[PDB]
């Protein structure tokens, strides 16, 4: 998961389908129906999805600029 | 010939940088003119890990520092750092004694010399120059790098020149792969003043040897400015990986930039 | 005071042994590379051997190669010449020099032989 | 081995000045000694580094070194300069010091 190289040079890494413990490895996990994300920052606010990660979970790139998951 | 003794021998402890994104060189020699090609190739990794010490040219004072026996691995990246020419070349080889073959790369004032012999080197491999105050001008006249070459495998010597006894940027990629030890170079004039340049520069192609030996080791060799009585050179030595590369060429058919596939989820996608 | 003072001269017959000597005094010892020279009668000079200034290092001429011994004693300031198999040839004044060592090394690029000893007397006669 | 040429023997007159030929091989790449011997007693240098002089050697010695023609120069030549003179060199090429030929200067 990655917003534009424009934009910036940092990204999230989904291991699809995989549990939070068989797991570069940045302290930003967090179990998603669809796998485990590595390196967004679970957010429990809602907005629209930007960059679909799967079972309803998004993730976007915003505020010191960071990689969110909601 | 007969090589110099030194009694007191010492060498300075290592100090380590980084290769920022250094090191890319040309793999073949196809034109391509604006466009992105991949390839798997013998690369330094970006943001490899450097170890790098300092070339005394000048005693000033009875202490004979030496330069360290390093690894090979699968090929290293080189790179100096210096006003004058102080780096003058390497050897290579495994035992680095008679028992097997070694390979000398050496620049004198003259020409460059490549050799590969079963070379009985010197403990403290010498190159020694001194002032002619009556031409001004430097003459190196000490060359005590080895005290016995026999059966010798490769020779070859360069056409003579003269070489000059802001600093310089030249950097090396050496591969010994097939039987060929291939060698990229590249020099750029640097502005800076202390540690390895940050940037992109990729190293033509310089040539490749059919010497046919296995190299697991090396040595730095560099000159000695004898004087009757402080701005040392600086090396730098990373190593090769076998990694996949993506080079972008310009439309005259200059590497402009790259990118390493297996650095980051960021460069796997690009 | 800077002097050099040879001996251990002597008439000998050709295969013998001989030992030179060199005392050194009024300057210091171990900062200079010392030589012998030896000048046959009636003939040029001719250098015999050099030992640097620590004697790590030591340099013959072919003609004395394998029959003559280079050494210094730095604690006592002597110089001394093993002379082995002894030739006719061999006949000659035997002088000890000393030239200034840059900084470890005496290649003798930017100094010469500046002081030289009177000389040891060597005949080699049957 | 390396071979230091010179002429034999060199006359001048009183007042006039005398020139002395080193002979090598590369000898513009060399450092070039010189050394004064009367008869009888051991040599002296009065030249080294191809064209210094020692503390005590009067300013009429001078040594060149250009463009392969090393010289050793003594102008206003008096009586007691009748010596022998031999140029040395260190060639690094067989790990010698070498004397040259020698000359003699013997004042008409
Ligand atoms: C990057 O995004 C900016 C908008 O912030 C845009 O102005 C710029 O053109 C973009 N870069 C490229 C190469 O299109
Ligand atoms: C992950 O593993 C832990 C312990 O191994 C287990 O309790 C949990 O149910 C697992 N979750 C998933 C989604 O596999
Ligand atoms: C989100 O809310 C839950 C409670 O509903 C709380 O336990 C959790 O820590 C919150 N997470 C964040 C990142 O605020
Ligand atoms: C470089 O190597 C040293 C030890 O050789 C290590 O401590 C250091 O962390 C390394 N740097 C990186 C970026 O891995
Ligand atoms: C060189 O090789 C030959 C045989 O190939 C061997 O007889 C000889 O001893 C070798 N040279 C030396 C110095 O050992
Ligand atoms: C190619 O070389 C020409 C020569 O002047 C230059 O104008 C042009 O900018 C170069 N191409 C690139 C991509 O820099």
């Amino acid at each position: 998961i990655t917003p534009g190289t424009n934009t910036s040079n940092q990204v999230a890494v989904l291991y699809q389908g995989v549990n939070c413990t068989e797991v570069s490895t940045g302290s930003n996990v967090f179990q998603t129906r669809a796998g485990c994300l590595i390196g967004a920052e679970h957010v429990n606010n809602s907005y629209e999805c930007d960059i679909p990660i799967g079972a309803g979970i998004c993730a976007s790139y915003q505020t010191s600029q960071s990689i969110i998951a909601y | 010939s007969q090589c110099v003794n030194f009694t007191t021998r010492t060498q300075l402890p290592p100090a380590y940088t980084n290769s920022f994104t250094r090191g890319v060189y040309y793999p073949d020699k196809v034109f391509r003119s604006s466009v992105l090609h991949s390839t798997q190739d013998l690369f330094l990794p970006f943001f490899s890990n450097v170890t790098w010490f300092h070339a005394i040219h000048v005693s000033g004072g009875t202490k004979r520092f030496a330069n360290p026996v390093l690894p090979f691995n699968d090929g290293v990246y080189f790179a100096s750092t210096e006003k004058s020419n102080i780096i003058r070349g390497w050897i290579f080889g495994t035992t680095l004694d008679s028992k097997t073959q070694s390979l000398l790369i050496v620049n004198n004032a003259t020409n460059v010399v490549i050799k590969v012999c079963e070379f009985q080197f010197c403990n403290d491999p010498f190159l020694g120059v001194y002032y002619h105050k009556n031409n001004k001008s430097w003459m190196e006249s000490e060359f005590r790098v080895y005290s016995s070459a026999n059966n010798c495998t490769f020779e070859y010597v360069s056409q003579p020149f003269l070489m000059d006894l802001f600093k310089n940027l030249r950097e090396f990629v050496f591969k010994n792969i097939d039987g060929y030890f291939k060698i990229y170079s590249k020099h750029t004039p640097i502005n800076l003043v202390r540690g390895l340049p940050q940037g992109f520069s990729a190293l033509e192609p310089l040539v490749d040897l059919p010497i046919g030996i296995n190299i697991t080791r090396f040595q730095t060799l560099h000159i000695s400015y004898l004087t009757p009585g402080a701005g040392a050179a600086a090396y730098y030595v990373g190593y090769l990986q076998p990694r996949t590369f993506l080079l972008k060429y310009n439309e005259n058919g200059t590497i402009t930039d790259a990118v390493d596939c297996a650095l980051d989820p960021l460069s796997e996608t690009k | 005071e800077v002097q050099l003072v040879e001996s251990g001269g002597g008439v000998v017959q050709p295969g013998r042994s001989l030992r030179l000597s060199c005392a050194a005094s009024g300057f210091t010892f171990s900062s200079y590379g010392m030589h012998w020279v030896r000048q046959a009668p009636g003939k040029g000079l001719e250098w015999v051997a050099v030992i640097w200034y620590d004697g790590s290092n030591n340099f013959y001429a072919d003609s004395v190669k394998g029959r003559f011994t280079i050494s210094r004693d730095n604690f006592k300031n002597t110089l001394y010449l093993q002379m082995n198999s002894l030739r006719a040839e061999d006949t000659a004044v035997y002088y000890c020099a000393r030239s200034y060592c840059s900084g470890g090394f005496c290649f003798g690029y930017y100094y010469g032989l500046d002081v030289w000893g009177q000389g040891t007397t060597v005949t080699v006669s049957s | 081995s390396y071979e230091l040429t010179q002429p034999p023997s060199v006359s001048v007159a009183p007042g006039k000045t005398a020139t002395i030929t080193c002979g090598g091989n590369n000898i513009g790449t060399k450092s070039v000694h010189w050394y004064q011997q009367k008869p009888g007693q051991a040599p002296v240098l009065v030249i080294y580094y191809n064209s210094d002089r020692p503390s005590g050697i009067p300013e009429r010695f001078s040594g060149s070194n250009s463009g392969n023609t090393v010289t050793l120069t003594i102008s206003r030549v008096e009586a007691g300069d009748e010596a022998d003179y031999y140029c040395q060199v260190w060639d690094s090429g067989s790990d010698h010091y070498v004397f040259g030929t020698g000359t003699k200067v013997t004042v008409v």
